[PDB]
């Protein structure tokens, strides 16, 4: 095996630090220019920093000097990256990364970042964890329209991610589209999980959404139920 | 500092066609330029590096050539798993392009919209929250406006999209208005207008205060 995991990760206000390990095993460490770039959500990828084998020659995102310092301890074989005065553009995955930086013409040159490791999460926010309020989006448009009939549930006002969604204890998959939670205009997170049924069968049907927030430790299950038009 | 771009932003493709995507760089790069597959929850993936070399098991239909200030990648048959988003890197800087996307190409289909009122649940917390739906539908370019009352064009909404189905290979929208207790009982028609281009003329979904 050859791998890189992290650690650090998690909640932190704005303007406050964190420093991040990632520890390293299964190559000769020494050798390897180490790097770490991060993954911001539904963003790409920003290359963050980078150290040399024998730390002589170090780099830094024009986004983050000032503020992150990599070091790299060879005895112990791991990379770490001291972070600071956390705003919220440094809200992502990193990743820490390896450089095939085995190569030389004029110069010795990291070729590729071929060993990745697969994530932290650092999310900078200063709310507080909240459980979602959960509100029903009626079984109707027209009563039925456009045919097989819209319904959902609306899971409100909740921190941090994530929160599971499922209809009918887990056996109803099929219509059911569950869109990406949106982080809102100061604060909290909101998602909809929503099923067509034929219109036919609702008012024979139960349609009940599960909706688990775990870092509140929520469990609601709201029975939709439509209103009349 | 190198500044990378890539055209195109998104590609649709069906399993066969040879696609290629370009990656250029302000500066000369010379062949310090590299690739990465990624689908989303997964960590990048080097498919070339040194411009051409592919790396140990990536499947000989991926290519790759360039020469300094223009890089190219170019795959020859798409079998359904290449669907991704490819980011080319270059390595005097380390800074990645912005990326491409891949998604499966299929006929339009027009999408249906749904629209949901607020409940009274959460009007007794003050606020309100209209939803549309458009629900099924190719191209993923289709755009949503709400109106309240006659025409009050409104500009603070938050739509967001799923991926691409894995059966049929659609998307779908939602578009969420908030409006406290109060503003929400001081209008009356509340409009989602969806226009895509499979549609010939904007579908508007509406409803009016209390009535529903």
């Amino acid at each position: 095996e050859v791998q890189l995991v992290e650690s650090g990760g998690g909640l932190v206000q704005p303007g406050r630090s964190l420093r991040l390990s990632c520890a390293a095993s299964g190559f000769t460490f020494n050798d390897y220019a180490m790097h770490w770039v991060r993954q911001a959500p539904g963003k790409g990828l920003e290359w963050v920093s980078g150290i040399s084998w024998d730390s002589s020659s170090i780099g830094y995102a024009d986004s983050v000097k000032g503020r992150f310092t990599i070091s790299r301890d060879n005895a112990k074989n791991s990379l770490y990256l001291q972070m600071n005065s956390l705003r919220a553009e440094d809200m992502a995955l990193y990743y820490c990364v390896k450089g095939r930086d085995y190569y030389d013409s004029g110069g010795y040159f990291t070729v590729a970042f071929d060993i990745w490791g697969q994530g932290t999460m650092v999310t900078v926010s200063s709310a507080s964890t909240k459980g979602p309020s959960v509100f029903p989006l009626a079984p109707s448009s027209k009563s039925t329209s456009g045919g097989t009939a819209a319904l959902g549930c609306l899971v409100k006002d909740y921190f941090p991610e994530p929160v599971t969604v499922s209809w009918n204890s887990g056996a109803l998959t099929s219509g059911v589209h569950t869109f990406p939670a949106v982080l809102q205009s100061s604060g909290l997170y909101s998602l909809s999980s929503v099923v067509t049924v034929p219109s036919s069968s609702l008012g024979t049907q139960t349609y009940i959404c599960n909706v688990n927030h775990k870092p509140s430790n929520t469990k609601v299950d709201k029975k939709v139920e439509p209103k009349s038009c | 500092d190198i500044q990378m771009t890539q055209s195109p932003s998104t590609l649709s493709a069906s399993v066969g066609d040879r696609v290629t995507i370009t990656c250029r760089a302000s500066q000369s790069i010379s062949r310090w330029l590299a690739w990465y597959q990624q689908k989303p929850g997964k960590v990048p993936k080097l498919l070339i590096y040194k411009a051409s070399s592919l790396e140990s098991g990536v499947p000989s239909r991926f290519s790759g050539s360039g020469s300094g200030t223009e890089f190219t990648l170019t795959i020859s048959s798409l079998q359904p798993d290449d669907f991704a988003t490819y980011y080319c890197q270059q390595y005097n800087s380390y800074s990645f392009g912005p990326g491409t996307k891949v998604d499966i190409k299929r006929t339009v289909a027009a999408p249906s919209v749904f629209i949901f009122p607020p409940s009274d649940e959460q009007l007794k917390s003050g606020t309100a929250s209209v939803v549309c739906l458009l629900n099924n539908f190719y191209p993923r370019e289709a755009k949503v406006q709400w109106k309240v009352d006659n025409a009050l064009q409104s500009g603070n909404s938050q739509e967001s999209v799923t991926e691409q189905d894995s059966k049929d290979s659609t998307y779908s929208l939602s578009s969420t208005l908030t409006l406290s207790k109060a503003d929400y009982e001081k209008h009356k028609v509340y409009a989602c207008e969806v226009t895509h281009q499979g549609l010939s003329s904007p579908v508007t979904k509406s409803f009016n205060r209390g009535e529903c």
